[PDB]
RNA sequence: GAAAUUGUUGAAAGGGAAGGGCAUUUGAUCAGACA
RNA sequence: CGUGGAGGUCAGUGACGAAGCCUAGACCGUAAGGUCGGGUCGAACGGCCUCUAGUGCAGAUCUUGGUGGUAGUAGCAAAUAUUCAAAUGAGAACUUUGAAGACUGAAGUGGGGAAAGGUUCCACGUCAACAGCAGUUGGACGUGGGUUAGUCGAUCCUAAGA
RNA sequence: GUGAACAGCCUCUAGUUGAUAGAAUAAUGUAGAUAAGGGAAGUCGGCAAAAUAGAUCCGUAACUUCGGGAUAAGGAUUGGC
């Protein structure tokens, strides 16, 4: 069991460095979001406040 | 050196121009500093009966003069302070004026 | 094993490490260079006084826009600060290295910190939220600590060529001078 | 110890809200052993948990 | 287990940038060679 | 001159250390580059005569991944507010109990429900991560327990409509 | 409870005490105020702020599709026992 319980701690490390709050946090970061960078904003109605 | 004394304390000159939501929490931090002055200790204990006496008129109606009793006592082993600590408890009196400091005798 | 480059005797030297310690790195660089090279018994009481706002840690490198205080006149720097959470780990390692020296059987009074070294660990990756739905990082900088204590040691013929003309000059003056 | 259970649980037995029930600090070991409603009836009536009767709202000036 | 980047030790320089070219001093350092 | 593979050749070098990497140590070529020593490492790789091509990068607001300066800085300031002792603990501004002080003030910070979520509900254990401070606590993590219908609903009927 | 009232303010039953904190009170801020004499001279412009306000009684113009205009304007008064 202590052989098996230490293998839970060995396999947990990679998710802790990425600050995953579980073994079930698989929220994926989009590399480049479309609304941030694709636009040209001139006189008129604009894309935000 | 166990010595129990009486004291008056002028809280009006210590709470001059203090924000109304921070008067009664500040008057508590004065007595821990005020018992540090006379007895020369850091760990100062306030009785729950004294906490009622400060806070009785809300946060913003702390009394002008209080009449305290500061008792210095021996402290227990494996405490990291030093073997002495104070203990501040209130004595209930008619008027806080007209009183000066008095050594309470021991028995 | 595999510390930094050390020039000392490994016979009379204990050591201690700390891996993946979740402190700030910029605070633990400075509270390691304040202590580097002191006597061991003087270093521990100093760190006991840093907690009580009696003596401050000087910040030399990571020190932009730090407020001033008067307690850095001892070291000659206006900028100083009292990083408390960094001291509570670093003096925890001095208690270890003092305990490691008693197992080897070294003196307590002669011992001094000779090497202390702190460098960056793998960073946390935590995220926070900003205006316009933008996602920027919000991360830590943990650090590895290692230190080595050492006893103090109470201590601190080249053949020369010359020409035949210069060989005569010494021989002539030795003949003349009484 | 942690006593959020028995504070909540004695409120259900006596039938009064959580702001009213009184758990004395001297019996901090005796109350923590009780983990059922059936023990709470015994702990109430021998005088460890009491009621704290109603705050006055007088109507004399009215 | 390379580079960016960082720590510690050691050497060196520093009056509003640094780095480069030609020549030599200074300190450190290094192979060749007479039998 | 250099790189990846091919046909030859040196009966080429190699676990007594092959490639790779580091090296203000040495030599050669005007140069692309070639050779040697030292440190690391552990298993295959060269010279020459030719053959072949997914063959050489500093730039393309280049592509994927990684790291800095700025910087321990901007900041963590709406919703009136917290205080003292005791227990628990290696540890308490933040957990639990008691004593105080206030607030929401019946178009509520209260008591239930429809969409919607799917075990969050409760107990026992327990803190590496998350809770932008902290943590002994949690809507976290680990293991289990828990929704009972002749009458409450669906099921039946029809509306605009399919 | 006050009041025309489910307004605003305070309280009882019920619930919460959560929103990073400690010390000092420089400038400039954001939010909220008061100001001698004069009263829009300020300014694109009375922007903003001040003034008036609930209630009973007296009183109400030009005009008008005769219904309105109208709370027009303006003027006296308000506690306690």
């Amino acid at each position: 069991r202590s052989k098996a319980d230490r293998m839970a701690k060995m396999e947990r490390r990679e998710r802790n460095r990425h600050a995953k709050q579980g073994e079930s946090d698989r929220h994926n970061a989009v590399s480049l979001s479309k609304h941030l960078f694709s636009g040209k904003r001139g006189v008129g109605k604009t894309d935000f406040r | 050196d166990v010595v129990t004394r009486e004291y008056t304390i002028n809280l009006h000159k210590r709470l001059h121009g203090v924000s109304f939501k921070k008067r009664a929490p500040r008057a508590v931090k004065e007595i821990k500093k005020f018992a540090k002055l006379h007895m020369g200790t850091d760990d100062v204990r306030l009785a729950p009966e004294l906490n009622q006496a400060i806070w009785k008129r809300g946060v913003k109606g702390v009394e002008y003069r209080l009449r305290l009793r500061i008792s210095r006592k021996r402290n227990e082993e494996e405490d990291a302070k030093n073997p002495l600590f104070s203990y501040v408890e209130p004595v209930l009196v008619a008027s806080a004026k007209g009183l000066q400091t008095v050594v309470v005798e021991e028995d | 094993a595999r510390y930094g480059a050390t020039s000392t005797n490994p016979a009379k030297s204990a050591s201690a490490r700390g891996s993946y310690l979740r402190v700030s790195f910029k605070n633990t660089r400075e509270t390691a260079q304040a202590i580097n090279g002191w006597e061991l018994t003087k270093a521990q009481k100093y760190l006991e006084q840093v907690l009580d706002h009696q003596r401050a840690i000087p910040f030399r490198r990571f020190n932009s826009s730090i407020g001033r205080t008067a307690q850095g006149k001892e070291f000659g720097v206006t900028k100083a600060r009292w990083p408390a959470k960094s001291v509570k780990f670093v003096q925890g390692l001095l208690q270890n290295a003092a305990a490691n020296a008693e197992a080897k059987g070294l003196d307590a009074t002669k011992l001094y910190v000779s090497h202390i070294q702190v460098n960056q660990a793998p960073k946390q990756r935590r995220r926070t939220y900003r205006a316009h739905g933008r996602i920027n990082k919000y991360e830590s900088s943990p650090s590895h600590i290692e230190l080595v204590v050492t006893e103090k040691e109470e201590a601190v013929k080249k053949v020369v060529r010359l020409t035949s003309r210069q060989r005569g000059r010494i021989a002539a003056q030795k003949r003349i001078a009484a | 110890a942690n006593l959020r259970t028995q504070k909540r649980l004695a409120a259900s037995v006596v039938g009064v809200g959580k702001r009213k029930v009184w758990l004395d600090p001297n019996e901090t070991s005796e109350i923590a052993q009780a983990n059922s409603r059936n023990a709470i009836r015994k702990l109430v009536k021998n005088g460890t948990i009491v009621k704290k009767a109603v705050t006055v709202h007088s109507k004399s000036r009215t």
